[PDB]
């Protein structure tokens, strides 16, 4: 069969940085190999058509050179607006199937920022509906990666926790993580204490905060 | 169909072409006698 | 211009009709076709058809489930989708496909490519038992003591698929707005939270109410604290 | 059977531009029996001065 892999699933680079993105096909079946840059909410744009001639309307900073089966795209003077997911497609007239790019995310690199921990109690209307949700929020942390663990009475909760990450600000590369717990009415009463623990690269010391039922 | 295939054959003989000589598998014959009868391949 | 219409929430294992219409374009002159994209997966393909329409190309994921029929006079392309599955749910883009063909007698090449007017795309969602939205206001127990800047957020739960509108004080407060993409729940009902940074002095002196409207629900929600 | 040539490896046929007006020209060429234009010699028999 045909196997395609990208060396970095996600790549972090500073502004004005020189970086190389490489996508490797199983084999170079055809001369024409096209690289596509995709912006969310926008149609895909072809950076290069055959990796020998740059596509019209594409900046000179993007240059595509293929050595061996692997194909390398070189970019210079990177910009926060410039950063976008990158897909490489191998096109063959003989083969009906079309190669799909893995999609390498590009993000701004800057000094690490400590996370801020916030807690949201389940609403009284939510309790009436029958579900108790505890929200642990980490804010203003530069690394995309974050670890949040929810424990009730010091017992790990799995499946119940749901993680949502806000869109990063282009200038600050800010990331916010929300963890939500889904529990039954019987589960709610049995769990007297709800605790959320935040572990981060910035937080050399992992820290736990808790709260109990009925503060306000 | 019969156990042994039977084939209908149509045979056409053409004498129309001016210079074509399909002949069955096989000096006076030399042009030397200004003498009478001679049998050229095209006509005798 | 290629525009795709008829995209909508679709019940599983049901025929789904997608129409892509070219505007101010000659359908016969260029082969016009399609392509596909799903969240968490790379830009793949959907379906390519010749200008004649005799040639049929389909995505590897679907074993001929998609059916493509086009009429040059109609200037429209029709796609039929069957055996719909949650994994199948994706946004489909229809665009004409061109290639560069030339003989380099003296380094001679012609681009001959028309990827212009690429389809905007339409989203088809396979879902059942959709629930009406239940927005819940969230207030930290000690916002003033939490830190120099206090974050106040409102969570919408059990809202219908993707479309929704959330505003703070009818859009009056734009400070530190954070937008979270909805994540599918185990129940299958999407949920997202909108949080705005609030100064410590503002807390107590000013009360913030979330105004939320669901486009499918078409119901305004007030969330005072 | 026989193969005239190996199947072409070309990805696509070369682009062709069709312009009827440029090709069309006014060049009348009437075949002339007197000038024996386009006349086949009888294959059956050769002939002399007759």
């Amino acid at each position: 069969d045909i196997q395609m892999t990208q060396t970095p699933a996600s790549l972090s680079a500073s502004v004005g940085d020189r970086v190389t993105i490489t996508c490797r096909a199983s084999q170079n079946i055809s001369s024409y190999l096209n690289w596509y840059q995709q912006k969310p909410g926008k149609a895909p744009k072809v950076l290069i058509y055959d990796t020998s001639r740059l596509q019209s309307g594409v900046p000179s900073r993007f240059s595509g050179s293929a050595s061996g089966t692997d194909f390398t795209l070189t970019i210079s003077s990177l910009q926060p607006e410039d950063f976008a997911t990158y897909y490489c497609q191998q096109s063959c007239t003989t083969l009906r199937c079309w190669t799909f790019g893995q999609g390498t995310k590009l993000e701004i690199k800057r000094t690490v920022a400590a996370p801020s921990v916030f807690i949201f109690p389940p609403s009284d209307e939510q309790l009436k509906s029958g579900t108790a949700s505890v929200v642990c929020l980490l804010n203003n942390f530069y690394p995309r990666e974050a670890k949040v663990q929810w424990k009730v009475d010091n017992a790990l909760q799995s499946g119940n926790s749901q993680e949502s990450v806000t869109e990063q600000d282009s200038k600050d590369s800010t990331y916010s993580l929300s963890s939500t717990l889904t529990l039954s009415k019987a589960d709610y009463e049995k769990h007297k204490v709800y605790a959320c623990e935040v572990t981060h690269q910035g937080l050399s010391s992992p820290v736990t905060k808790s709260f109990n039922r009925g503060e306000c | 169909m019969t156990e042994q295939l039977q084939m209908g054959f149509g045979i056409t003989v053409q004498y129309g072409t001016d210079t074509n000589s399909v002949c069955p598998k096989l000096k006076i014959a030399s042009q030397l006698g200004n003498c009478v009868e001679y049998s050229l391949y095209g006509v005798s | 211009q290629l525009v795709e219409s008829g995209g909508g929430v679709v019940q599983p294992g049901r025929s789904l009709r997608l129409s892509c219409a070219a505007s101010a374009f000659t359908f016969s002159n260029y082969g016009m076709h399609w392509v596909r994209q799903a969240p968490g997966k790379g830009l793949e393909w959907v379906a390519v058809i010749w200008s004649a329409g005799s040639l049929k190309y389909y995505a590897d994921s679907v074993k001929g489930r998609f059916i493509i029929s086009r009429d040059n006079s109609k200037n429209t392309l029709y796609l039929q989708m069957d055996s719909l599955r949650p994994e199948d749910t994706a946004v489909y883009y229809c665009a004409r496909e061109n290639t560069t063909y030339y003989y380099e007698t003296s380094g001679s090449w012609g681009a001959s490519y028309y990827f212009d007017f690429w389809g905007q795309g339409t989203l088809v969602t396979v879902s059942s038992s959709t629930k009406g939205p239940s927005v819940f206001p969230l207030a930290p127990s000690s916002k003033s003591t939490s830190g120099g800047t206090a974050a106040l957020g409102c969570l919408v739960k059990d809202y219908f698929p993707e479309p929704v509108t959330v505003s703070w004080n009818s859009g009056a407060l734009t400070s530190g707005v954070h937008t979270f993409p909805a994540v599918l729940q185990s129940s299958g009902l999407y949920s997202l939270s909108s949080v705005v940074t609030v100064p410590s002095s503002s807390l107590g002196t000013q009360t913030y109410i979330c105004n939320v409207n669901h486009k499918p629900s078409n119901t305004k929600v007030d969330k005072r604290v | 059977y026989v193969d005239v040539g190996p199947d072409s490896v070309k990805s696509a046929c070369i682009e062709v531009d069709i312009q009827q007006t440029f090709f069309d020209k006014t060049w009348p060429r009437p075949i002339d029996v007197s000038k024996a234009d386009g006349i086949i010699y009888p294959q059956g028999r050769t002939y002399s001065n007759i």
